[PDB]
């Protein structure tokens, strides 16, 4: 199988007036998607009773 | 945490190529199987030649 | 007698550097118009793995009546009244700047990372003002 | 209903590093001789763009009388009684270590960056001691 990631956008409020850039944390969003893979096929037979 | 926080389902794995077997303990009758006349378990290669049952 | 040393029982011990030298988050929500119990607003947002130390709530005079009745709640999406319950610091007769007394030392869970202000009781005569919240915490 | 999200309404949000992980300023002014209402001294000095979190005022016993009457004011050059007004923690009968309750979350202006201690009421019998002030704040 094969997993593919995704990052979202950014979400909060602009830290108005006084606030640090060390006090007030954000996470960044992150997700996954996995595609499974399988075998598959098809065949055809040919005789000689139906061929001459 | 609130650094770069990676997902739980997005963490890599790894699979090794070297496999292990199960021990067998070869044979305790092995020094005693010969084709000579003074052996305990004696072998005959007479049917390894031409034919027979 | 079976009161052993803590789940902490073996390590050294923090100082100067990039650890969790304690932090803040500050917001200034501005109330205007008439003030009913259908009010909700984020002031600041918190991490996931963090433990709160203390919340400071300072507001202006929002209900200028002879008998004021405005009443605020401070909390998050899980518990609407987690930090402050029936604050009454926005009244024009009492004093502001009340520190938090409930739910201090606890690890933030997922989906609880936004501090809301909801109005609990209707204002008898709505004025114009603002409400300030400062939340102290740290990280491991 | 018109109580919108704050003037903060769009950004991400602080953690580990060189921001405003909260700070202190500490001074220990030493009073001696006789103590009248003509006393003034700086204990510490603050930035320009900073918001105060809390002021802690601990002192010794300065007036050792059967009826103590010494009384302190803590403030700056703009307002002489901005942080503490009529503290009375230097009296020999009561307890020290009073936290600030007035004027907490406000941005310092220019010319208000020095914390003064002025004596409000005369001491009935002056002793020798010292007064400690710790002011917590942070920067953007």
């Amino acid at each position: 199988t094969l997993n593919i990631p995704l990052f979202y956008k950014l979400g909060g409020a602009p830290v108005t007036g006084d606030t640090p850039i060390v006090g007030n944390e954000t996470p960044l969003d992150n997700y996954n998607c996995g595609v499974p893979v399988a075998l598959r096929g098809k065949g055809v037979a040919i005789t000689k009773n139906q061929t001459f | 945490m609130a650094d770069f926080s990676l997902a739980t389902a997005s963490q890599r794995k790894e699979w090794s190529n070297k496999a292990h077997m199960e021990y067998v303990r070869r044979s305790r009758f092995a020094p005693y199987i010969r084709n000579t006349e003074n052996s305990i378990f004696q072998g005959y290669s007479d049917l390894e030649k031409r034919a027979g049952d | 007698m079976p009161a052993t040393n803590s789940a902490q029982a073996r390590l050294a011990a923090p100082g100067h550097g990039f650890g969790g030298n304690v932090k803040v988050s500050y917001g200034s929500v501005a109330f205007t118009g008439t003030i009913t119990t259908a009010d909700a607003a984020t002031v600041c947002n918190l991490p996931v793995g963090a433990i709160v130390l203390g919340v400071t709530l300072e507001s202006d005079d929002l209900d200028t009546n002879a008998t004021p009745t405005i009443t605020l709640n401070v909390g998050d999406a899980g518990s609407a009244t987690r930090y402050f319950s029936a604050s009454t610091v926005a009244q024009a007769g009492t004093s502001s700047s009340a520190p938090a007394t409930t739910g201090l030392l606890w690890t933030v869970t997922e989906g609880n990372t936004a501090v809301r202000i909801a109005v609990a009781n209707n204002a008898a005569t709505s004025a114009d003002g603002s409400v300030r919240v400062a939340v102290t915490y740290y990280l491991p």
